[PDB]
């Protein structure tokens, strides 16, 4: 049951990370390195609570 | 123009002038200071509308 659990937990971690970043191609759930490049807030949803600069 | 300032007086007698412009019946029930409350109070009402400006940049609204 120890071996079965770590197999399911490894799938769970990849599936959990896939919810915020879905799977587009063969790379799988959360398999895109470009997602973690520098990103900015959209123009229609700026920072509502504080200053940006 | 000096004769135009006296235009509403030439059509009236002295008794009518006194009753019209001098002997105004006393009525101390009016909120005379509403003129100032509306004017100066408009700054606060204008701020309620102006604090919602869709200018995205924070320093632009500054
Ligand atoms: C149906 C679809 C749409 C179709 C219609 C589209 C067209 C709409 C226009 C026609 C309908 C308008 C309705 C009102 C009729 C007014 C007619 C008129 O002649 O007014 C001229 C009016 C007054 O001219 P003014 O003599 O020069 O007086 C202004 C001076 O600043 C005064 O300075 P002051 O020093 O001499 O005096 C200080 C002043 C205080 O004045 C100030 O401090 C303001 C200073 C401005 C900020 C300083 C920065 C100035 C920057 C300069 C550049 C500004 C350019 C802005 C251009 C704006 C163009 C409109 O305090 C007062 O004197 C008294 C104020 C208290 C008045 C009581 C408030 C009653 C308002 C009506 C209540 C009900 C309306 C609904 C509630 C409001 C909407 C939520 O001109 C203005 O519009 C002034 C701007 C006011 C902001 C308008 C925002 C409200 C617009 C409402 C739109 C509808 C609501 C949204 C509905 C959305 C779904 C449809
Ligand atoms: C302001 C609070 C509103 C809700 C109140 C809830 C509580 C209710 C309890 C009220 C108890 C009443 C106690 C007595 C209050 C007396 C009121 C008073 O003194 O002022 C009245 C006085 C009467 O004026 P006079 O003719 O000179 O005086 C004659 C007197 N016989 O009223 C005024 O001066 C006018 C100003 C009063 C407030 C006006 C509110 C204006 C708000 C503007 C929004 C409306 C939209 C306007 C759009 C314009 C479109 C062209």
């Amino acid at each position: 049951i120890e071996r079965m659990t770590e197999i399911a937990l490894h799938v769970f971690r990849k599936a959990r990370a896939g919810k915020v970043r879905p799977a587009q191609d063969v790379r799988g759930p959360d398999g895109n390195v470009n997602d973690f490049l520098e990103q900015r807030r959209p123009f229609e949803h700026p920072n509502p609570t504080g200053v940006t600069h | 123009d000096f004769a135009e300032l006296l235009r509403p007086l030439r059509s009236l007698s002295f008794n009518q002038v006194v009753d019209r412009y001098v002997l105004i019946p006393p009525n101390h029930t009016f909120y005379r200071n509403w003129t100032y409350e509306k004017f100066l109070g408009g700054f606060g009402l204008s701020y309620l509308i102006l604090r919602e400006l869709p200018l995205r940049n924070f320093y632009a609204r500054v």
